[PDB]
């Protein structure tokens, strides 16, 4: 919320670590990595917002905005 | 004969298109086994295959074989291009565009992808020409 | 609007594509039969395969992997049925009445004469390892004209083998094939069936050829800067001749009568799976199944979407009717038919279909066959009386009542509690601010008293943060433990700090105690482990710290890690 983009990044990649489960910081590391735009991480940090929790909304809307990259133009 | 026929390019080509990929990766390595080594087509839709599945890094170094066998081709020193688009090095990846854009001309994407590739650096105004130049070209 | 199921086998082992399939007379009477260019059950010897009723007639071995098949008329010499082309590798064998003749060959395009000169400075005796291996790196590097079939292995061969092959690398005669990837039919000299057909052919030199009935030298020749793997034409001669081809570049090539490059291009977003032309609009199958549609010209008309995988595109053509339709052979199972922009009808009964024809089989007139993924076969047979409806119900978004307004039902215990807040509810706010401002207060003064003391594993100067753990092995007696270092910088390498843990002793040793970490590159997480050796069964707390190199001994990120207690 306030800018520490850096600072942020690094927090949700040591909750991923504690936590092997729980779908949110997996979810919430491929919106701060998706808007600076490396879609390799996160693909695999919306890959576990998957598997950790299915029937999601707003990962079955980001990994088909993914897959669109994925393929061609 | 001896050497190889050398060319069986027309099947994987079939399986890539029916998305096919466990058939597709036999042939591939069917193929490069079937010639002494180097084959070209075999790399590169291998390189294609993962590029569907995520593995960019994967697709990157063999992007980089494919850059070797022949580089007079503007199509792989544009496809690798996009490889590095997506791993989110992005100003690496504006001058292997340029380099791509420098051994062809009048190419309709190659004017694109530097387009978007500098809206996600905060370069703007030498953007919006860009895609200027894209659209003139093909529209899209 | 119905089929009838005319067999059904799914006991088969026919793999092929839609390309290889065809329908013709092989022995000039009234059946026609079908014939299919088999190609393995696992990848298997090309077997020839036609067929005769429900089942197979004549089978036989292929050279190598077949291509396509076409059936091609001589002259006014005989009545009997157009004779069988079948494309295979740099050599058609044409096939009238089952007999093999005329292994027409490739015409052997030669290589640049730049490789000519290491073609004739080494067959002489006058070869060197060095500066043959030199001279191979001017001719690619600069300007290609590789031909890299041959030339690259004619180049590849290294110090032992080609001191060795002094005489017979240059005694390779090299033949310069290349091989045919697809192969159509086109009326010659007017567009009535009547006049001979004209064979085309593209391959692999991204060149489309075209041939002469009886004669098999060449027509013509056309250029294309990508290899074709999908073409047809619409066929007229002598006044004007469209051919158009896909690639595999993803786009549409279409080509005029006599001009010889490509005056009208046009592209799609990525690779045709096939293309399939009407009386006058032009169909393309796009992977991302968007299935398109393109004037003579070429412009962009209608798109229909469809909710699979397009797997098969064929033309549909009654000759009673004169309905000109296009399958679509999808992946789960189902045939959607369709004209201009209307589903016609559809087929849901077998599993995935990869070949599918349309045309006469034998003695009725209306056959659609179509064949399993596994290698089965299932024949349908249209009816005299079916005419192809629409026959489309008024599917709507949302005519299920799965969830009416789904709120939360609100008892007698909150339409209580609303009453207690509208009276008595201007003693309420004050009550909550002068308690919440104790609580920032409360805060604040624990907030501080850790601050100072740096206990937060979070820090600003020096940019990493602290997490630390226990491990799996770390049981018992003996006792593991781990601590995870990384930098939160980009272009910042923090430089070489000291960490080290002071800690109230208990009975363990940790016989390092103090560390050198290293440089720590941005972006990289550090695994750093230690050894506790407890002797009996306690737990208390340690506290890790890390400094600065030198000068500030205010240790930031120290890390009160609280233990286990092991046995």
């Amino acid at each position: 919320r306030k800018g520490h983009v850096e600072q942020a990044r690094a927090l949700l990649q040591t909750a991923s670590s504690l936590a092997p489960h729980m779908y949110e910081p997996h979810f919430n590391f491929a919106t701060i990595s998706d808007k600076i735009g490396d879609l390799q991480r996160s693909y695999v940090a919306a890959q576990k917002s998957e598997a950790a929790f299915p029937d999601h909304v707003d990962t079955q809307h980001l990994i088909k905005q993914l897959r669109q990259h994925f393929a061609m133009l | 004969e001896f050497p190889i026929l050398e060319k069986q390019n027309w099947l994987i080509h079939l399986h890539y298109i029916r998305k096919d990929y466990e058939a597709c990766k036999a042939v591939i390595k069917e193929q490069l086994q079937e010639t002494q080594g180097l084959c070209e087509y075999a790399i590169y839709v291998q390189a294609l295959i993962f590029r569907l599945e995520g593995n960019i890094q994967e697709s990157l170094e063999l992007f980089q074989t494919c850059a070797v066998l022949s580089p007079q081709s503007a199509d792989n020193l544009k496809q690798v291009a996009r490889s590095l688009f997506l791993l989110g090095k992005h100003k690496a990846a504006i001058e292997v565009y340029n380099e791509a854009a420098k051994l062809n001309q009048k190419d309709w994407e190659i004017s694109h992808n530097l387009g978007v590739c500098y809206i996600y650096l905060k370069q703007f105004n030498k953007a919006q020409d860009q895609l200027h130049n894209a659209l003139n070209l093909n529209r899209h | 609007s119905k089929w009838l199921d005319a067999h059904y086998d799914p006991m088969a082992n026919i793999h092929t594509f839609s390309a290889c399939l065809a329908l013709a007379d092989l022995h000039g009477d009234g059946e026609y039969k079908l014939v299919v260019g088999d190609l393995g059950p696992g990848g298997q010897q090309p077997r020839l395969k036609v067929l005769k009723g429900p089942l197979v007639m004549t089978e036989s071995p292929l050279p190598a992997l077949p291509a396509a098949a076409a059936t091609f008329l001589m002259e006014q010499h005989e009545p009997r049925t157009p004779a069988l082309a079948l494309a295979s590798g740099p050599c058609v064998y044409v096939y009238k009445n089952l007999r093999p003749y005329f292994k027409f060959s490739l015409p052997q395009l030669p290589p640049n004469p730049l490789e000519q000169d290491l073609w004739n400075q080494a067959k002489e005796d006058r070869i060197d390892p060095l500066t043959l291996k030199e001279m191979l790196e001017s001719i690619r590097e600069t300007a290609e004209e590789p031909l890299s079939i041959q030339s690259l292995r004619f180049l590849q061969l290294e110090l032992s083998e080609m001191e060795a092959f002094v005489n017979q690398h240059k005694s390779n005669s090299i033949k310069r094939q290349t091989v045919i990837t697809t192969m159509t039919t086109l009326k010659k000299n007017l567009a009535d069936e009547d006049a001979v057909s004209c064979l085309v052919l593209g391959t692999e030199n991204k060149e489309l050829l075209v041939l002469d009935p009886e004669a098999f030298t060449i027509l013509a020749k056309m250029s294309l800067p990508s290899v074709p793997v999908f073409l047809e034409v619409s066929g007229q001669f002598d006044v004007e001749f469209r051919l158009a081809a896909a690639c595999r570049n993803g786009n549409i090539y279409i080509l005029r009568r006599d001009s010889k490059h490509p005056k009208y291009c046009i592209e799609l977003s990525a690779q045709p799976v096939g293309l399939i032309r009407v009386h006058k609009v032009l169909v393309v199958g796009s992977t991302q199944d968007s299935l398109h549609g393109f004037t003579h010209k070429g412009k962009k008309l209608w798109t229909v979407q469809m909710p699979a995988a397009i797997l098969t595109m064929n033309l549909l053509e009654q000759h009673s009717r004169g309905l000109q339709a296009v399958m679509a052979g999808l992946a789960n199972g189902e045939v959607r038919i369709y004209r201009d922009k209307a589903l016609l009808n559809v087929i849901h009964t077998p599993d995935a279909v990869t070949s599918l024809c349309f045309g006469r089989y034998g003695r009725e007139d209306n056959t659609l066959i179509m064949t399993t993924r596994g290698g089965g076969l299932i024949i349908k047979i249209l009816k005299r009386t079916a005419v192809f409806v629409e026959g489309g119900s008024e599917v709507g978004p949302p005519p299920a009542q799965a969830m009416k307004l789904n709120v939360p039902r609100k008892t007698r215990l909150y339409v209580d509690q609303t009453l207690r807040e509208r009276e008595a509810g201007t003693a309420m706010h004050r009550a909550f601010q002068t308690d919440l401002y104790l609580l920032r207060l409360r805060a604040a003064r624990a907030y501080l008293q850790a601050l100072e003391s740096s206990l937060s594993p979070l820090s600003t100067t020096a940019r990493e943060p602290l997490k630390l753990h226990a491990v799996v092995q770390g049981l018992g007696p003996t006792f593991k433990l781990t601590l995870h270092l990384q930098n939160t910088s980009t272009t910042r390498p923090v430089l070489g700090l000291l960490v080290c843990f002071l800690y109230n002793e208990a009975l363990y040793s940790l016989p390092r105690a103090f560390f050198k970490v290293p440089l720590l590159v941005p972006g990289l997480n550090y695994p750093l482990e230690t050894f506790v050796e407890s002797l009996s069964n306690k737990g208390i707390s340690d506290i890790i710290k890390v400094l600065v190199l030198r000068e500030g001994q205010s240790a930031p990120l120290l890390s009160a890690h609280v233990n286990m207690p092991g046995s």
